[PDB]
């Protein structure tokens, strides 16, 4: 009787209860040339196994996979049996039908639950801070969306889609901080830079001006204790490594950066509500918790957009996890309650319901 | 003299302007104000008006909506197309040759010989060789002769087929005639002439048409939907998951396969049935008409990085260094090749310099990978592992501050 909420991601499972204000379980989204091993679980071995992500840029590329992820969730993360839960899940925007399809038919042919229903996850964020109407920027492990929302609908139309997240991030941090004389290079040592990035990286408000102030003053040097206690020291590597949301070319990447994808999706919208998306841009995931970027964010748009146009980012602390937050909060609302696809409707429709309903 | 008009007025000038100012007298008829008024702003700036009209579609969809020269685009275009020929017609203009990819002096302007060597060079290069056109000109329905303007040693005898749309038109003193050009431009021969004491090169020229949807995508993917709906279901099991496995693949694998000459230095049983399952998935429905495709590419496909200082086109050198390296060059891509029916920048690849516009023949493999659910936003077309491209012309833009270069391609397998 008490809903499920899964939001799958390229490199975390964040999974609870609907009326729970955060999720019970946060886990690896992986799967160990001797085979059923998932999460935390899935380095029983790195050896005779390697790991794989079943989960690339937020889309699901791997089936027999990702049902092993799901297991992990219900019976060793969450400790229930799917049978017994209506089951939300969540879903990158402009995940393709087919995909929806099948996540359907998985979760009533292979799990039997007794009603599910697939939610796209920029909408829930937006949703988890009360908003219907907005921009949203969600930025995780794998991949990063714009993605504008007006009234409860996400427009597809104007959707942004960069190949450019938390995983790039550091593995570039990766490459500098062995370009300034340390070596980073393995699996154990990325786990190590991601904590490093998540614990002393920023976004520089000028770039420009950040990197003469660094070859200049040295207050912008912090350590950093690696775990046999060698220590290490870190400077402009702090912000570089995150400025290549803003100048992918840092990565050798020709697109877009996060600020002109914002606009370019904005200028893909109806001239009627650009200002309500002006004056909402929300965001959500692991990759936007940089100290900084809401700052940077507004002073790039403010350069890009005309000159009179009222610019406001929210970014909420407990964005991390807003997908997450928004799907608990959905999953318990009365009037979602008819939207539930029942097992029923599923023996009466086939995979295909979850278009009508979802 | 004849009371229909030849398809070919020749030298007879005379007959050729009064014809043409009867039927700028019958088309000003037909023109609304504001094609009157668009007419009248060309008039005053015609090249600004034409260059606008070239590289137009190369921008974001929304940068292109937001052009105030748009209207001007639109309006003089649908003034020109209202007028169609009803049976063919032949025009004469110069061209430089530069624009046949011929980056030297026929001769000078002084000289009044060409030499047999410059003939043939020029004939070398500009053979066997469709080259895109675009844009408004003015072209003459009569051969130049003595009194004439003759800016360059290349004057070009162009075919224009039945359907053509042409305007007629007058500006002060003079009979001219627009055309906006949406066709490729073959050669079909040359022969050096002799115009009032100067030798001149004389090309005859014909025309291929091909679809172009440039920047309107809409149009396009109705097309293509329209083209490759059967096509989703004549797909056996093997190769639609094949493909969807290169689609959201895959591609990676598959290609750097490809690349690495894997097929014959390191075997794959599971790999090498997939190649062939996804070729055979292009051979299914061959490409129904000829069709212009836009791929913006990563510098690595010309041996290039984004920190090559070479790969800076803001410098002219370097612009002549890669058409040195690459124009005229056919070009091979061991692995399968993404395009789009759409020529627009998007987010995705917005600061790529390269764009290759690629000339496909009716009954090519390939498939429009978009009619197809799911990954049909790229309004992609899928082009087969290796295809080769016969680089036929370099051109150059600006895009804000950034030079980009439009690589005029043709497809010849
Ligand atoms: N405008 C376009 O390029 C275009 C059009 C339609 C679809 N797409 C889609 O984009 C997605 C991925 O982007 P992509 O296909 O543009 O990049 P890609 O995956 O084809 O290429 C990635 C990198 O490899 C390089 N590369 C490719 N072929 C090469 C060769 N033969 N030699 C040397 N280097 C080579 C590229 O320059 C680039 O740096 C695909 O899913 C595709 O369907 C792109
Ligand atoms: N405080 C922080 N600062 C910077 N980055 C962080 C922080 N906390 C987490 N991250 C990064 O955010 C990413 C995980 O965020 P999230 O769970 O939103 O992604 P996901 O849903 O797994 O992936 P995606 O949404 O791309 O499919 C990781 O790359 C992680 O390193
Ligand atoms: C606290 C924590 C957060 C996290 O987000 O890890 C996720 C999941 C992780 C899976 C692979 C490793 C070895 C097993 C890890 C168990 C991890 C819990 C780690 O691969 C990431 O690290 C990648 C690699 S480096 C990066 O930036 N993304 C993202
Ligand atoms: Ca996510």
């Amino acid at each position: 009787t008490t809903a499920l909420v899964c939001d799958n991601g390229s490199g975390l499972v964040k999974a609870g209860f609907a009326g729970d204000d955060a999720p019970r379980a946060v886990f690896p989204s992986i799967v160990g040339r001797k085979d059923s091993y998932v999460g935390d679980e899935a380095q029983s071995k790195r050896g005779i196994l390697t790991l794989k992500y079943p989960i690339e840029h937020g889309i699901i590329t791997n089936w027999d996979d990702m049902e092993k992820i799901w297991h992990h969730t219900f019976y060793n993360e969450l400790r229930v049996a799917p049978e017994e839960h209506p089951t939300l899940l969540t879903e990158a925007p402009l995940n393709p039908k087919a995909n929806r399809e099948k996540m359907t038919q998985i979760m009533f042919e292979t799990f039997n639950v007794p009603a599910m229903y697939v939610a796209i996850q920029a909408v829930l964020s937006l949703y988890a801070s009360g908003r219907t109407t907005g921009i949203v920027l969600d930025s995780g492990d794998g991949v990063t969306h714009n993605v504008p929302i007006y009234e409860g609908y996400a427009l597809p139309h104007a959707i942004m889609r960069l190949d450019l997240a938390g995983r790039d991030l550091t593995d570039y941090l990766m490459k500098i901080l062995t370009e300034r004389g340390y070596s980073f290079v393995t699996t154990a040592e990325r786990e190590i830079v991601r904590d490093i990035k998540e614990k002393l990286c920023y976004v520089a408000l000028d770039f420009e001006n950040e990197m003469a102030t660094a070859a200049s003053s040295s207050s912008l040097e912090k350590s950093y204790e690696l775990p046999d206690g060698q220590v290490i020291t870190i400077g402009n590597e702090r912000f570089r490594c995150p400025e290549t949301l803003f100048q992918p070319s840092f990565i050798g990447m020709e697109s877009a950066g996060i600020h002109e994808t914002t606009y370019n999706s904005i200028m893909k919208c109806d001239i009627d509500i650009r200002k309500d998306l002006y004056a909402n841009n929300v965001m959500s995931g692991g990759t936007t918790m940089y100290p900084g970027i809401a700052d940077r964010m507004q002073k790039e748009i403010t350069a890009l957009a005309p000159s009179t146009m009222k610019i406001k980012i929210i970014a909420p602390p407990e964005r991390k996890y807003s997908v997450w937050i928004g799907g608990s909060i959905l999953a318990s609302l009365s009037t979602f309650q008819q939207m539930w696809i029942t097992k029923q409707e599923y023996d009466e429709a086939g995979p295909s319901i979850v278009h009508r309903k979802c | 003299a004849f009371i229909e008009r030849p398809e070919d007025f020749l030298k007879d000038k005379e007959n050729a302007i009064q014809w043409e100012k009867k039927e700028a007298e019958r088309v000003e008829k037909n023109l609304d104000t504001l094609e009157k008024e668009a007419l009248e702003l060309y008039k005053k700036d015609s090249e600004q008006i034409s260059n606008y009209s070239q590289t137009r579609q190369y921008f974001y969809d929304y940068q292109i909506e937001s052009n105030p020269r748009e209207k001007e685009y639109k309006n003089l275009r649908n003034a020109i197309s209202k007028n169609k020929i009803d049976k063919p017609i032949n025009v004469y203009y110069f061209e430089s040759p530069e624009k046949f990819a011929f980056n030297k002096e026929i001769r000078t302007e002084n000289q009044n010989e060409i030499s047999l060597e410059k003939f043939n060079e020029l004939k070398e290069t500009i053979q066997d060789k469709l080259f895109k056109q675009d844009g408004f000109k003015d072209v003459s329905l009569y051969e130049p002769g003595n009194g004439d303007e003759k800016p360059t040693p290349l004057l070009i005898h162009l075919k224009l087929p039945k359907n053509t749309g042409m305007l007629p038109y007058i500006n002060s003193n003079d009979v001219k005639t627009l055309i906006e050009q949406d066709y490729s431009i073959k050669i079909d021969k040359i022969v050096r002439i002799v115009i009032e004491g100067k030798q001149y090169i004389k090309a005859e020229a014909s025309i291929v048409n091909s679809l172009d949807f440039k920047d309107d995508v809409s149009k396009g993917d109705l097309w293509g939907k329209e083209n490759y709906s059967d096509w989703s279901n004549k797909l056996t099991p093997n190769e639609l998951a094949d493909v969807n496995d290169y689609m959201r693949g895959g591609y990676t694998a598959i290609n750097n396969y490809l690349i690495s000459n894997g097929p014959l230095n390191n075997p794959n049983p599971e790999l090498d049935s997939k190649v062939n399952n996804i070729e055979n998935a292009l051979k299914l429905t061959p490409i129904p008409s000829n069709l212009i495709v836009y791929r913006r590419s990563g510098p690595q496909e010309f041996g290039l990085t984004l920190t090559s200082p070479e790969y800076d086109f803001n410098k002219i050198e370097n612009i002549d260094a890669f058409k040195e390296k690459w124009e005229g060059k056919v070009i091979t891509y061991p692995n399968f090749i993404s395009t789009s029916i759409g020529s627009v920048n998007m987010s995705a690849f917005a600061k790529r310099k390269i764009i290759l516009r690629i000339n496909i023949p009716k009954d090519s493999p390939g498939a429009y990978l978009s009619a197809i659910p799911g990954y049909a936003g790229e309004y992609a077309v899928l082009l087969n592992h290796g295809s080769k491209f016969k680089i036929n012309k370099v051109d150059s833009y600006k895009d804000g501050t950034v030079t980009k270069l439009i690589l005029d391609a043709t497809l010849i397998n």
